[PDB]
This record gives structure tokens, C-alpha cells and sequence, in this order.
């Protein structure tokens, strides 16, 4: 018809809902895609030169292909195996897989920020690899990488909104079914833009903030 | 004790170092002068192997450390560094600073490392700083507690590459003071500056080079006053 | 069933289209998107209050939004006020639309990046901002904004496989159209984000090769 | 001349100038020195407003400049700046600098703009440079351009910003030279140096800053030798 705000009122439960959904799915994808992360950049560490080799490609893989194709590789692609995930573990399985290669170029990042003189001064009084990492390098690079990986989950948000395509019940399908019984796409979709951009700016007040502190 | 022996030293198609010997013994204070890009610092470097040679060898203490046959950890323990840009860490305070390599390198005792350290910020006047931050420390300030924490792990020679070229004129004096009181104290030190004040005060022997090589080197008398080479004289004429 | 890829090979004529639409979307909309951002980075830069702060909430809202919520906004938001948008201007204007908030704000980083010492030796000459700006200030941006565009145009290609949920036949909507016929999806996916892997590849390697070129 | 009455200036909590007054007339040569932090290139940096006061007013030729009703365009056009850092325009090359502010602000013509750029070359040597880049040029080759570029647009006053502080010993003769060789030409220089030879040797007057005020001040010899001030005597002390 033409646009009817006041009647979106009644839905907020479905809004809510889809929220809940967006930052349940994101939080697990994010804290797995980190644990994954870490895992992966040690790979690229190791003096074996096979295992960083793998980490490497991995790497370049995923960030050099789109989340989109990894979502319906894994749901679509995974069938014609007898395998039936539900859009909820895939859209993880997704994402903490998108964010696992991101996560493991913000840790390497991060430390060779710290200035190579800081690892001279340690290395140069004795320090072997092992310690120097311990006591100097790492408590500073950390410094570098929490501001980047919160940033990043703020990133995974609007990433997340894509397993919506999968059924998942996200705060972006909430418009496919608001619409079913209203047949209206805009006004829900506002809305739900509008949730979005209060979520990134809210966790950028936050991320922001908390990087001031460091 | 240090022998460079004929290294070179390329960085891509950037020749530094093209062929330079330099031996040290113990108690010499031997200050390395030069123009920029003259190959000082890399020479310097090549004594602990911050740099490896792209040929050439050297030996400290009579054994060779540049042929992947040794344990560099246990030589840094023996040849003290002391940096341009100061190279504190931040997030650990002056004792802390000073205190870390002796307790996790040599595994010293607790107690001893906190009198050991408070010995050395007393000595290098940093007493009332040692629980600072390398943050409220002024650049001289800085390379004191520096000179302190390299010393706590009491090298037998300290290199030494401009401790004094990133530093406020204002700032210049106390730590070249330091580094005189080190000498007197009979340390052994190589070390590379700008200022020809301290080389001529306690510099027992001078080293001029240019152009990645050892152009002429002599006392500092010999090389300040009655310098042989014509490319010796140039140099000097601009800077003094 | 099992793997096998030997039975997608038929299908190439279609991978071959995927691609060349994949290419046709993402090149129009940046090609807008670029052109878009110009005119907001200037309102960015206006004296004017009112316009300032409109180039500043736009592009603000837009890079904290979701790409797909804007897809979907344009398309099916669309749709009931008697509007019925083809997938592909509708890709398109999402495309350029998420694109030029990213520019705007690539090329306002690519002028601060210049050293603030340039204005300062310009204007302490007699140049007024508009010489300092013309003669020496924005010649070095360009050669900061330049790299960061061809990084934004790779990064709107795997953008872009997001129209193939609105029914655009790009290169990811390839498998949905295979499988109708085959059953499979794993094959010919793997496919399609191999084609994307060499696609990124390629171009962030001519990138590259195009920066030290200029710096 | 120029005629800086009582300016003082915030960078947010920071008070870095607390209440300054400076005159200086045609044919003097000012040299201002003192501790990092004193306030000397943020004063001297009010005189063509590369900086605005929190406080208080600058005259130049007897018209106030920071009240927001004049040209300060054509302000700058008398008032030249040398720089710290150089500063230079990378993407153009030694005679393209130095030609650019006459033919777009004064609309100088061309040819005439060529030959009085390879005037200004030869007086500062770099003839032989005219058309490399200036990042083929020498750190002293550098400066020594910047100081062609900000004569070419003819001020009747040059501000010098620590023009010797970015450069290898061996290369601040050459640039302090051209300093000189244009104070005994009548020049009105503004200098903040951490080179007393400079003040020493053509300087006029002398102002020791410390702490965001001028604390001393007079000719070289009286600073150098006759300081009165506390203040003066302690940073001296550290310095000469
Ligand atoms: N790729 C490189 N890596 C490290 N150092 C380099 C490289 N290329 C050139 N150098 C220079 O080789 C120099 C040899 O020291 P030299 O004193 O001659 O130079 P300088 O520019 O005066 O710097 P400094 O006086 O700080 O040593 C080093 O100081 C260093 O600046
Ligand atoms: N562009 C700027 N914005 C804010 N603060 C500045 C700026 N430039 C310098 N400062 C600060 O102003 C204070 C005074 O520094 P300034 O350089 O003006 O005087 P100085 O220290 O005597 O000179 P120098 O540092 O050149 O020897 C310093 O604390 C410095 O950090």
C-alpha cells in the first residue's frame, strides 16, 4: 500500500527474537572462528614447514573466497552426502570458519607490530626466541590484536545476516515473515537496518572505548 | 677476545660492509667515526651477529659465533647492547626492566636481582625512577636505565651504537657521562657516535670509516690532530 | 552419491556465463559506486553544516549495515509501491551504493594520508588551500586512493555473489541451476569458489604490481 | 617589523606558550634556543600563523594578523618559513619547487620564473640538481633547495625552523653556511637552533626559552658568556 510504521509496533517480539538470533549465532561463530584462529596462526609459526605451508594456503583460501559460496558449500554442498545440518550449526560452521583465517592475519599482524626493537633489546641480553616471545613481545602484541578481533566480531554482525538466505530465523529473515501477513517488505526491513546500525554503533562506542584504555 | 675478520655485509644490491677487520682486547674503549651510510653501525652489529655477515667471520673469545655452530644466546650474555632508540620495555618498570634477562637467563635469586638492580639505578642515578614506567622517563633518562639493565647482566664488552644521536642536547651530557665512568672503570666498550668530545676524552683508540671500509684508524690524538688520509681530514673538517 | 567432478565438465558454458556476469555486476557497480563516492567525500568537505552532516550520517549508516539488508531493501521493499526492479539493477544499486561509502572514505584517508607538512610548506608560500590543494596536496593522495579502490573493486567481487539469492545468473548462482539437473551441489561449488579464488588471485596480483609502479 | 604582544597557546591541557612578547626589526637576526618543550617553534610559528594563539596578538609591518579581517595569503607572501623537516613537493622536481608559488601567486611570467629559479640554484650550489627529484637529493642538497624555494617568492623576513636538525653532522655546514651567507646580506631571520655556532657567528640577538616563556635574553656574548639567569646558566651548562 504506502507506508505504515505504526503497525510494525505488534511485531516487536519477532524483531527481538531475530536479534537474539543474529547475536547468539555471531557470538559462537566469532568465539569458535577465534579459538580456530589462534590455532591456525601457530600453524603458520611452526618451524615445520608443511604445517605452515597448509595454514597459508587455508588462509588465502577463505579470505580470498566469499562467505556466501562457504555457507552453501557446507548446507547445499553437504547433502549429496547424507548429511543434513541445520541452517544454525552451518551458518557457525560458516562464519567461525570465515573468521578463523581473518583472526589468524590479526594475530600475525599484531606482533609484528611490535617494534623489532623491542626484540633486539631482549634477544641482546640473552633472551632466546622462546622467552623474548614470552615475556616482551606478546604481552605488547596483544595490545595490537584485541582492538582488531572486537572489531572484527562488530564485522561478523553484519556478516551474519546473510545465513538468513538459509532460513535461519536472524534478525534479517524476520522480514520475510513480517511481510507473509502484512505484505510489507520496507518498513520491516528499515526497521531491521535500523537494528543493525544501533548494534554497530554501540559495540564501536564500546570497542572504541576500550581501546582508549589501552 | 673480538676478532671481525674481513667481513662483508650486502642488504639486497645495497653493498654496507666491503671487507673490514677489527679486533678488539679487553679494556680498550674503541669508538667508531664516520659519515652516514660510512658502514659504522653494521660493523657494530656483526660483533653479537645482529647481522650476519654476507661474508667474513667473527670469533669473540677466540671461537668463531658465525658458523651456525653456536649457541648466540650465550653470546649475547657476554656482549652487552645499548641502542640509538632506547628500546626499554614499556609495559615493565625500571627494576623490572633491569631484573628480567638476570632472573630468566642466568636463573639468579629474586632478592639478589631487586639489590643488584637497585645498585645499578643508584649507580646510573635512576634511583628515585624505579618503579616509573619507560613512559615517565625523559630520553636521557631512558638510556641510563638502558645502560643499567644491560650492565645487570654484566657483559665483559658493551657496544654501544649512538646511545647518545636520538636524544635532546640537553640530555646529551649525563648519558655520555655514564658511558665515561664505564670506561674509567676499565669496561671494555666499542662504540659508534657523532660526538668527538667523548672520543677524544676516553676514546683509547679511533676508527674512521667511509664508504664500507676502514679508511684510516689510529689514537684519537693521531687521528683528531695529525690524521694521514685526505678523505680522514674531509670528514673532519665538516663536523669539527 | 560420491565426488565427481569429471561430470561438471559439460557444464562449463554456464561457469563461463556465471563468471562473465560476475564480472559484468561488479564492474558497474563499482565503476557507479566510485563516482558516488567522489560527490559524498566533497559534501564530506562542504563548509555547509546541513550537507556535511548528510554525507557524514550516509555514509555512516551505510558501512554499519549489512549488504544483504540493503539488497533486500532495494529489491523486495520496494516492490509494493508498484516498483518492480530487475536482480541486476537491483544488484547493481546495492553494489554502488555499499561501494561509494567505502570510497568516500578511502579517498578522505588517502588526502589525510598525505604529510601534513605538504599543506604547510604550500600555504606558507602564499598558496591559497585551493592551489596548495590542486599543484601539490591531491597529485599524492591519488597515488594513496588509486591502491585502495582496485582493493575495493576485489573486495565487491565476492561482494557481489550475494545477488545470486535475488535470482541474478551470476557465477555462485551456477550451482542452484547445475544441481536442478544433477543432483549435486558439492562439485560444482567448489567449482564456482575456485573460479573466485583465481579471479582474486589474479587481480590482487596485478594490484600489487600496479603499486609499486607508482610508489 | 613583525611585533608578537603577549600571545599565549593551548593544545588542549597543554600550555605550551604562557604569555610571550617578541619585536623584531628589519636586518636583525634572532636566534631563539632552549630545552625541548620551552615553546620556541610554537612562537615561531605565530609570527606567519602556522599556529593561532589561544591569546593575545601579532603585528607584522604594524597590522594585527590574527584578527580574522586580513589576507593571510598575502601575508605569507612576505613571511617565508624554512623547515625541519624539508618539506618538500616529491612529485615535482628541483626547479618545478622553487617556480610553482611565483607563476600560480604572483602570476609570474614563465621564462622570467625559469631564470630566476637557476639564479637562486647556483647561489645555494644545487645548479647542477635542477632537474632530478628531491629524493635524489641529499639531506643537505635538500635543505639547501627548500631555502631556494622560499627565497624565489622574495620575503622581507625568513622563519627557520631547526633547518639543521634532521641532517647527518657532515651535511649542516652547507646549510648553515647559505644561512649565513644570507644574514650578512641583510636578511631578517627568525632562527631556533640547537646550533649555538650559527648564533655565535651572525646572530644578533639571542632568546633562551624555557618552559613556555622567554626567560633571558640579549646578544650572543652576553648569553653565552655574561648569562645572568639561573635558568640560562643550567641549560648553557648542558650544552656548550
Ligand atoms: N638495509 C639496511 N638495514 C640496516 N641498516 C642499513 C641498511 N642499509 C644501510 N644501512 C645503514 O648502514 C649504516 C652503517 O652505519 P653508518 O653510521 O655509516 O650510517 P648513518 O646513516 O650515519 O647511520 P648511523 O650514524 O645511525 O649509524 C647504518 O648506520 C645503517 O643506517
Ligand atoms: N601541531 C601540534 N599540535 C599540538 N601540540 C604540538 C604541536 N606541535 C608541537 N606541539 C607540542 O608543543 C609543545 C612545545 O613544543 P615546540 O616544538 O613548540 O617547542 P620546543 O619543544 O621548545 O621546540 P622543539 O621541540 O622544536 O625543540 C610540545 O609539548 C609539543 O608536543
Amino acid at each position: 500500500m504506502t507506508v505504515d510504521f505504526l503497525s510494525m509496533v505488534k511485531y516487536t517480539p519477532l524483531f527481538i527474537s531475530g536479534l537474539i538470533m543474529t547475536l547468539k549465532l555471531t557470538f559462537l561463530a566469532v568465539t569458535i572462528g577465534v579459538l580456530m584462529g589462534l590455532f591456525i596462526a601457530l600453524m603458520k609459526m611452526s618451524s615445520i614447514k608443511p604445517i605452515k605451508l597448509v595454514a597459508s594456503s587455508y588462509i588465502e583460501v577463505i579470505r580470498g573466497t566469499p562467505l556466501l559460496v562457504q555457507l552453501l558449500l557446507i548446507y547445499n554442498g553437504l547433502m549429496q552426502f547424507g548429511m543434513n545440518i541445520p541452517a544454525f550449526t552451518a551458518g557457525v560452521s560458516a562464519l567461525a570458519i570465515n573468521s578463523s583465517a581473518y583472526v589468524a592475519e590479526i594475530i600475525r599482524a599484531g606482533i609484528q607490530a611490535v617494534d623489532p626493537g623491542q626484540n633486539e633489546a631482549a634477544r641482546s641480553l640473552g633472551m632466546t626466541h622462546a622467552m623474548a616471545m614470552r615475556y616482551v613481545i606478546i604481552p605488547q602484541a596483544i595490545k595490537n590484536i584485541l582492538p582488531a578481533l572486537g572489531n572484527e566480531f562488530i564485522v561478523m554482525l553484519k556478516e551474519s545476516a546473510i545465513v538468513s538466505v538459509i532460513g535461519f530465523a536472524d534478525l534479517t529473515r524476520q522480514a520475510d515473515i513480517i511481510q507473509s501477513v502484512t505484505y510489507r517488505y520496507f518498513e520491516p526491513y528499515i526497521i531491521i537496518a535500523a537494528i543493525y546500525f544501533v548494534m554497530t554503533l554501540t559495540f564501536s562506542k564500546l570497542l572504541s572505548l576500550f581501546e582508549r584504555r589501552l | 677476545m673480538i676478532f671481525v675478520n674481513d667481513v662483508y655485509k650486502n642488504f639486497g644490491s645495497l653493498e654496507v660492509l666491503k671487507g673490514v677487520t677489527l679486533k678488539v682486547n679487553k679494556g680498550e674503549v674503541v669508538v667508531i667515526i664516520g659519515p652516514s651510510g660510512s658502514g659504522k653501525s653494521t660493523l657494530l652489529r656483526c660483533i653479537n651477529l645482529l647481522e650476519e655477515p654476507t661474508k667474513g667471520e667473527v670469533f669473540i673469545d677466540g671461537v668463531k659465533i658465525n658458523n651456525g655452530k653456536v649457541n648466540i644466546n650465550k653470546v649475547r650474555q657476554k656482549v652487552g647492547m645499548v641502542f640509538q632508540h632506547f628500546n626499554l620495555f614499556p609495559h615493565l618498570t625500571a627494576i623490572e626492566n633491569i631484573t628480567l634477562a638476570p632472573v630468566k637467563v642466568k636463573k639468579m635469586n629474586k632478592k639478589e636481582a631487586e639489590e643488584l638492580a637497585v645498585d645499578l639505578l643508584a649507580k646510573v642515578g635512576l634511583l628515585d625512577k624505579k618503579d616509573q614506567y619507560p613512559i615517565k622517563l625523559s630520553g636521557g633518562q631512558k638510556q641510563r636505565l638502558a645502560i643499567a639493565r644491560a650492565l645487570a647482566m654484566q657483559p665483559e664488552v658493551m657496544l654501544f651504537d649512538e646511545p647518545t644521536s636520538a636524544l635532546d642536547p640537553e640530555m646529551v651530557k649525563e648519558v655520555l657521562n655514564v658511558m665515561k665512568q664505564l670506561a674509567n672503570e676499565g669496561m671494555t666498550m666499542v662504540v659508534v657516535t657523532h660526538e668527538m668530545g667523548f672520543a677524544r676524552e676516553v676514546g683509547d683508540r679511533v676508527i674512521f670509516m667511509d664508504d664500507g671500509v676502514i679508511v684510516e684508524e689510529g689514537t684519537p690524538e693521531e687521528i683528531f690532530y695529525r690524521a694521514k688520509n685526505e678523505r680522514t681530514r674531509e670528514f673532519l673538517s665538516k663536523i669539527l
